[PDB]
């Protein structure tokens, strides 16, 4: 029932590129502000993985790349060592007086 | 509120305020269209309609001459007036961005008849396109049918007075733009109606309570903003305006003031002044210092400081407002051989450090002169007295209530000898003063 | 910067409980704070926002009115009263800090471990 939509059907082999698409509406994203993405591995408290669509904080490898354009936001992940198995979430500030998240997407490596 | 009076540095600190940090600028573009009045002419002699139409013609013609730009360490002095310079630099930069023929034609075909028609630029900035079309509706429905073979002396003066109350907005805005040469110092009630300002506020990209504080404190938000002319294209006059965007809200802030403490013995003076007076606020764990006074303004229990003129400092500066004797942070002071009778004005109370040569006392409105003030670094509150008098100059105290505390301490001026006291210095740290004393004695 | 909270357990539908959160930062009053929740097997969902000191709060529309938020800067503590329950509120709750950017936008970071709350029956 999350208004932010993203396909929870991504997996594959180690090493190659995988892409996550996070899309809303004009009231959701527009062009005033941005999207922030959070990773969540099971068994531990989730942490922020990227903010301001590009600003990697301390403690994250440069394998993770993000972008936003129009209303659509894109994640590119390469070099999949098996430990980066987690759920991924978006956030947005749509004007319905609510801080809505995304639908959540599982990512595993065969 | 909380007031703390430090004796050992002759300083006052006032905390308990709530933060409003002006951080962002929202560009807001307006257009108002007039029509084919350039092909409308009065040739039947003098008339009220003729004179008001000629006033509109002359106003829109002289508006074309304004074409933007030129019509087509001492911490206080370093940041002196830099916030206004940065604001007008950002304004003229975004004005140059939006002063393009393809951009204005695009914004005209984008606005059509939908009022708010938000769009993007070449580099990409939210602009919130809006047209006001009441005078176009009036001229299309009434005025063109009213005018016939250039007969402007019609008997219906109702059309004349309605045209007056309609074009008074355009005449008013062009008269501010003629008075201020395109750079308005504030926003008049004619540039922003309350509904338009609320519409601009609700579309400002920020959180919930940010929008709330934008809403119920809109008057001095209108005071803070300023509008810049862009130009006339087709029959449409297009201008813009910068709205402040308050991003950092509800954080404690404090203001520090000081007066020179002068150790005196046998006609020997040694005065020291804290040079870090001003505003301090917190945001995301970092401390922002505003040394200037014009950039920041109090209202109720809230403060409104500008982050452009502010500087970034550390937490340890706070520890020289408490433990200046044993501090590690060398926050700045100044040295002098002579006292200065400059009066300190706390937001709650006041301080006077007047010395030999003048007279000081306190007074009350209901009774009169209460008592004289002994020589030294003296503090007074609004509860004890109403006004403070030095020689012939009288200062008033605000009646804002709060709670106060005085930190007992031996003044740091008394720990030095005026004989070995060094020459006069500006903006040097206290440890620098101590090591200068040590070097001069050695 | 670590932080802890507690106050949940096996709770019958309807009654009010208190969630007390004991974040220990360098200095507290600078940070807006938020509560989020994690239903088991579903996605995360935002619960509540509170700013620095007790005046500008907001809630999600599903939890409007039923929830009370407060914080004491002197004690360095955070308080939530949770009331008028229905069974689908079973979730793990997180206190999160509000390290902000260059604007009014902020991202949740330095999350707590979480406290589990069951509502149904």
């Amino acid at each position: 029932q999350s208004v932010l939509t993203q396909p929870p059907s991504v997996s594959g082999a180690p090493g190659q590129r995988v892409t996550i698409s996070c899309t809303g509406s004009s009231s959701n994203i527009g062009a005033g502000f941005d999207v922030h993405w959070y990773q969540h591995l099971p068994g531990k408290a989730p942490k922020v993985i990227i903010y301001e669509n590009s600003h990697r904080p301390s403690g994250v490898p440069d394998r993770f790349f993000g972008s936003k354009s129009g209303t659509s936001a894109s994640l590119s992940i390469s070099g999949l060592q098996p430990e980066d198995e987690a759920d991924y979430y978006c956030q947005s500030y749509d004007r319905g007086l609510d801080w809505v998240f995304g639908g959540g997407t599982k990512l595993t490596v065969l | 509120l909380k007031e703390s009076y430090l004796e050992e540095s002759c300083s006052t600190i006032t905390e308990g305020y709530l933060s409003v940090l002006r951080t962002g600028w929202y560009t807001n573009v307006f257009t108002l269209e007039v029509g084919d009045v350039e092909n409308l002419t009065c040739a039947d002699g003098p008339s009220l309609i003729k004179t008001e139409l000629d006033l509109t013609k002359s106003a829109l013609r002289e508006l074309r001459t304004v074409s933007a730009d030129q019509l087509a360490f001492v911490l206080g002095a370093i940041a002196l007036g830099v916030a206004t310079a940065a604001a007008v630099t950002a304004g003229v930069a975004i004005a140059k961005t939006i002063r393009l023929e393809s951009e204005v034609t695009a914004i005209k075909n984008a606005l059509k008849k939908t009022n708010e028609a938000v769009s993007t630029l070449g580099n990409g900035v939210r602009v919130l396109a809006t047209a006001v079309r009441e005078l176009k509706d009036f001229v299309s429905k009434n005025l063109t049918r009213a005018i016939n073979k250039n007969k402007c002396d019609i008997p219906d003066l109702k059309m004349a007075v309605s045209f007056s109350q309609f074009n008074r907005r355009f005449l008013n805005v062009v008269r501010q733009f003629s008075d201020n040469a395109g750079i308005t110092p504030a926003i008049s009630l004619d540039l922003m109606t309350d509904a338009e300002l609320a519409r601009a506020v609700s579309n400002m990209p920020t959180s919930a309570g940010q929008i709330k504080l934008m809403l119920e404190n809109r008057a001095m938000v209108r005071r803070k903003g300023f509008g810049i002319l862009i130009g006339v294209y087709g029959s449409s006059v297009i201008y813009m305006v910068q709205l402040p965007i308050f991003g950092v809200i509800d954080t404690p802030c404090w203001i520090v003031k000081a007066a020179p403490s002068c150790s005196e013995k046998k006609g020997n003076y040694a005065c020291l002044l804290r040079e870090d007076q001003g505003w301090y606020c917190q945001n995301a764990g970092s401390t922002v210092y505003y040394p200037n006074e014009k950039d920041c303004e109090t209202r109720g229990d809230h403060v409104f400081c500008d982050t452009a003129a502010g500087i970034n400092v550390a937490e340890q500066s706070k520890e020289c407002n408490i433990n200046i004797s044993t501090t590690n942070y060398p926050c700045k002071v100044s040295t002098g051989r002579h006292p200065i009778s400059m009066v300190a004005l706390s937001p709650l109370g006041a301080l006077v450090a007047c010395y030999k040569g003048v007279s000081c006392s306190i007074g009350s409105n209901r009774v009169g002169i209460i008592k004289q003030l002994n020589k030294g670094c003296s503090y007074i509150t609004n509860q004890d007295a109403d006004t403070v008098t030095i020689d012939n100059t009288v200062y008033q105290l605000s009646k804002v209530e709060g709670e106060q505390h005085v930190i007992k301490g031996r003044p740091v001026s008394s720990s030095f000898d005026p004989v070995k006291f060094p020459e006069d210095q500006f903006n040097v740290a206290l440890d620098q003063v101590f090591e200068s004393i040590e070097n001069s004695q050695a | 910067v670590q932080l802890v909270e507690s106050g949940g357990g096996l709770v019958k539908p309807g009654e009010s409980l208190r969630l007390s959160c004991a974040v220990s930062g360098s200095m507290f009053s600078s940070y807006v704070m938020h509560w989020v929740r994690q239903a088991p097997g579903k996605g995360l969902d935002w619960v509540s926002s509170i700013t620095g000191g007790g005046n500008y709060i907001s809630y999600a529309d599903s939890v409007k009115g039923r929830f009370i938020i407060s914080r004491d800067n002197g004690r360095n503590s955070l308080s939530l009263q949770m009331s008028s329950l229905r069974v689908d509120d079973t979730a793990v709750y997180y206190c999160v800090r509000g390290l902000s950017g260059v604007m009014g936008v902020t991202w949740f970071d330095s999350w707590g471990q979480g406290t589990l709350v069951t509502v149904s029956s």
